[PDB]
């Protein structure tokens, strides 16, 4: 069958500043087929009830989901958001990088 | 401004693990206003936008019963699909659906789509004619002698140009305030050193609304297509979306570098520097 | 609105 991998990029809702409180965004997009799992993580730790928006998919037929839960950035917290897909061999991870 | 509307639909089967579920979403321009899901604990249509929250019972029960139906003819669509592919009852597969109006500046209608895709793939579309069909191969024919025979497309046609055009303005008027609004991107531009002859300049485009925009470096006021990473428009999350485009460069030669912006919220497109 | 029920049965692909 005809499959599409993720792209994925992680990045705040805010300019983030420390301290203050904000949204950690993970969006997944141009993938097929629909199913795909994706995980928030502060330190390597998987954060719990994540939200998603509701599923769809842009004009080349692929879908695109957001994930996204209130964090606090801070100086030493690492953030990241890792995915899964039938393309992938394993989880893709992408760490926050706050100028990306 | 012009608008559009655009309903998209998801079928996907799922081989022992229950029925296909269905999917469906509402949009007006790049904000939803709607969802429909099968695997919802009590399906119904549900609001996702302030603005159609207004609307009564009746229309909450219409989009449902219509969401209902969908879901069952879907899954026989995908039986057929199946069939139609000589394709094992072993596989998940989807189908999707996107069809809307587009409206001018003036209100009036421009064009209708409605375009279906199997496994990602285009499958059968609606000429813009609203009265044929495009078929990608010999299954989708199947679909397209079977349309043309039950007048499909009229009905297609009578809704595009019709209740579609109709309950889009209508929505256009009722969220006026958001969806008639353009939010323009703040901007920026950030310099990164890659190494000691090198940097990179990044141009920023944040809070826009709609999603549409152009974002572009010139070196001397020559396009840098090749030399530029776009990353894809993103949702903020708050119904602006974000962008930006980088260009690593020379040290030293930084000032040569323009970052242009084009959105529909500005009224002259924009020209930015690295200000050190 | 989404696309409305025909007067006859809705057809399938």
């Amino acid at each position: 069958m005809i499959q599409r991998t993720p792209k994925i990029q992680v990045y705040s809702r805010h300019p983030a500043e420390n301290g203050k409180s904000n949204f950690l965004n993970c969006y997944v997009s141009g993938f097929h087929p629909s199913d795909i799992e994706v995980d928030l993580l502060k330190n390597g730790e998987r954060i719990e009830k994540v939200e998603h928006s509701d599923l769809s998919f842009s004009k080349d037929w692929s879908f695109y989901l957001l994930y996204y839960t209130e964090f606090t950035p801070t100086e030493k917290d690492e953030y990241a958001c890792r995915v899964n897909h039938v393309t992938l061999s394993q989880p893709k991870i992408v760490k926050w990088d706050r100028d990306m | 401004g012009s608008h559009s509307m655009r309903y998209f639909y998801t079928a996907m089967s799922r081989p022992g693990r229950g029925e296909p579920r269905f999917i469906a979403v509402g949009y007006v321009d790049d904000t939803q206003f709607v969802r429909f899901d099968s695997d919802a604990a009590s399906p119904r249509t549900e609001p996702r936008a302030p603005w159609i929250e207004q609307e009564g019972p009746e229309y909450w029960d219409r989009n449902t019963q219509i969401f209902k139906t969908n879901t069952q003819t879907y899954r026989e669509s995908l039986r057929n699909l199946r069939g139609y592919y000589n394709q094992s009852e072993a596989g998940s597969h989807i189908i999707q659906r996107m069809y809307g109006c587009d409206l001018g500046p003036d209100g009036r209608l421009l064009r209708g789509h409605d375009q279906s895709a199997y496994d990602g793939k285009d499958y059968i579309a609606l000429n813009e004619d609203l009265s044929s069909w495009t078929a990608a191969d010999t299954a989708a024919q199947i679909t397209q002698r079977k349309w043309e025979a039950a007048r499909v497309a009229e009905q297609r046609r009578a809704y595009l140009e019709g209740l579609c055009v109709e309950w889009l303005r209508r929505y256009l008027e009722n969220g006026k305030e958001t969806l008639q609004r353009a939010d323009p991107p703040k901007t920026h531009v950030t310099h990164h050193p890659v190494s000691d002859h090198e940097a990179t300049l990044r141009c920023w485009a944040l809070g826009f609304y709609p999603a549409e925009i152009t974002l572009t470096w010139q070196r001397d006021g020559e396009d840098q297509t090749q030399d530029t990473e776009l990353v894809e428009t993103r949702p903020a999350g708050d119904r602006t979306f974000q962008k930006w485009a980088a260009v690593v460069v020379p040290s030293g030669e930084e000032q040569r570098y323009t970052c242009h912006v084009q959105h529909e919220g500005l009224p002259k497109p924009l020209t930015l520097r690295w200000e050190p | 609105l989404p696309e409305p029920l025909p007067q006859g049965a809705l057809t399938a692909y």
